[PDB]
DNA sequence: CTAGATCACATTTTAGGCAAAAAG
DNA sequence: CTTTTTGCCTAAAATGTGAT
DNA sequence: CTAGATCACATTTTAGGCAAAAAG
DNA sequence: CTTTTTGCCTAAAATGTGAT
């Protein structure tokens, strides 16, 4: 398993705009985010290039990224 | 924080290049070294008639315009042109040398990159000597899912590029690149709609 | 007398390679650097089927087997095979590094050669991307009058090579290389009798 | 002009075998040698690979070589 | 033989700057 | 009020076509 | 369209080690 | 006497051919 992937989306300290799209797409835990793809996220209403970019950068300074392929979930 | 690169920079002139602007003209006198601080550029060469050909893209972290640094009065070996808008570190042949004997670690980092580049370039020769055109395309489609600017996409890695360009990469007509892409689409290897492409099975 | 190279050697194992013997197998683990003391070798690569292709010949003074020296546990990128019989200096990745920080001049000499090699190799790509086969042959015939083992000859520089080989160089069939040579002979550009060839107008 | 090219073949200190072929081919001065081609020299009787090689080496440690292209002669 | 190049031009696609709209 | 997403727009660039 | 690849095999060419011959 | 050139030799490698 891995430790950071069991934390809520809240532990990323996002902006209100980024926070509000995630919590309305049923993305509750950080482990759920890293599995999701870049293109997929972008389709979601109210989420454009800058929010997608904030998501990619809060993950990158913290080791993670998008489109990751994971096992053993829940 | 990274000290070796940080110190290096403390000795450079920073200059912004607008997209598609030309950083190095093949043939010019060579007296200067450049370093990609942000962005991506295109390395290409030209025949007498003007037909173009792409050797490799370089990204943040990569060095450019070095080849003249070892023998004197050498001339630039290829065009280097800004793919996006770039912010570029610049430093002279004169002064870079003074730097080596102060911290050879820095010469190492350049040299590290030199070697990798010979491997890629050598390989591309192989692509040309051994593979058919339908084939050379395939290799190049995979190499792209390796790039930074590549997007994660459900079926595999997604990329944005023109057929015209692909030609400057794989060395064939644009008409031809189009034809294979309609075939690779029947063969469910890719999803091609516009400059927009899904490379199945990478990632 | 030349001190920098002389000191370098004082730290190497010397080994003789018989002609046509294989010095480096593409793919092997890379932990060692070689240096051509005497002779000439052939740098080539292979496809799955076994078709061969010559990147460049190296001669006395040239370095080989370096590409793994910058990233760890890298694998050899191509065959390197003895053209003549060679006497070869050998030195480890471990120990060469200890040397750099003792005299970076030596890293420079390697690096100098690295750059030139990228230029040649890049160019060969150009040969392939831009020139027809009749053309690629021509470039390669001229490059040969540049080599050490090239003989001065009244009309121009004289060389000894097979058609089969030329193919591994220019990337075409041996049958094809033969055909152009009979044409280049009508066109009084060359004199071809055996492995023996006169390249008019070089020198 | 150039200085070494006006000296006799004798100033190269050759072996008797190399010396005897040169003086029988009407090659008297070192300026005459550097102009002559490698292949051409080899045809001459009693001159084989090793003599041709001695000629190329006595010239090389002394700056010169074969097949050189010269002006202003005599 | 097979694999690509080639032509001109009618139609399609993209870049990217702005404004209205929505979110905070 | 600001910041960010979306739809909208046109000249310019990219493309398919297909017989030889 | 154009420029090359391809097949098998009868004939040609080369490498290179030795010995006789010539030179010293 | 030795050193170096030349002719000589055969298995193995290199080559042309040419219609599709
Ligand atoms: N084959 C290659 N792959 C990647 N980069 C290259 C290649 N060839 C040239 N370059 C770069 O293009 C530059 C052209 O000018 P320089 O010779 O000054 O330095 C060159 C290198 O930085
Ligand atoms: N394009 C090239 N031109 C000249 N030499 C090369 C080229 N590519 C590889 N080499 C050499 O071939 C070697 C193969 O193994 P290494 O990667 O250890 O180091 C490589 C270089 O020394």
């Amino acid at each position: 398993f891995d430790p950071i992937l069991l934390r809520p989306v809240d532990d990323l300290e996002l902006t209100v705009r980024s926070a509000n799209c995630l919590k309305a797409e049923a993305i509750h835990y950080i482990g759920d985010l890293v599995q999701r793809t870049e293109v997929e996220l972008l389709k979601t209403p109210n989420l454009g290039k800058k929010s997608l970019t904030e998501i990619k950068d809060v993950l990158a300074s913290r080791g993670l990224s998008l489109g990751m392929r994971l096992e053993n979930w829940p | 924080t990274d000290p070796t690169l940080e110190w290096f920079l403390s000795h450079c002139h920073i200059h912004k290049y607008p997209s598609k602007s030309t950083l190095i003209h093949q043939g010019e006198k060579a007296e200067t070294l450049y370093y990609i601080v942000k962005g991506s550029v295109a390395v290409l060469i030209k025949d007498e008639e003007g037909k173009e050909m792409i050797l490799s893209y370089l990204n943040q972290g990569d060095f450019i315009g070095e080849l003249g640094l070892f023998e004197e009065g050498q001339e630039r070996s290829a065009w280097v042109r800004a793919k996006t808008a770039c912010e570029v570190a610049e430093i002279s042949y004169k002064k870079f040398r003074q730097l080596i004997q102060v911290n050879p670690d820095i010469l190492m980092r350049l040299s590290a990159q030199m070697a990798r580049r010979l491997q890629v370039t050598s390989e591309k020769v192989g692509n040309l000597a051994f593979l058919d055109v339908t084939g050379r395309i395939a290799q190049t489609l995979l190499n792209l899912a390796k790039q930074p600017d590549a997007m994660t996409h459900p079926d595999g890695m997604q990329i944005k590029i023109t057929r015209q360009e692909i030609g400057q990469i794989v060395g064939c007509s644009r008409e031809t690149v189009g034809r294979i892409l309609k075939m690779l689409e029947d063969q469910n290897l890719i999803s091609a709609h516009g400059k927009t492409i899904v490379v199945y099975g990478t990632r």
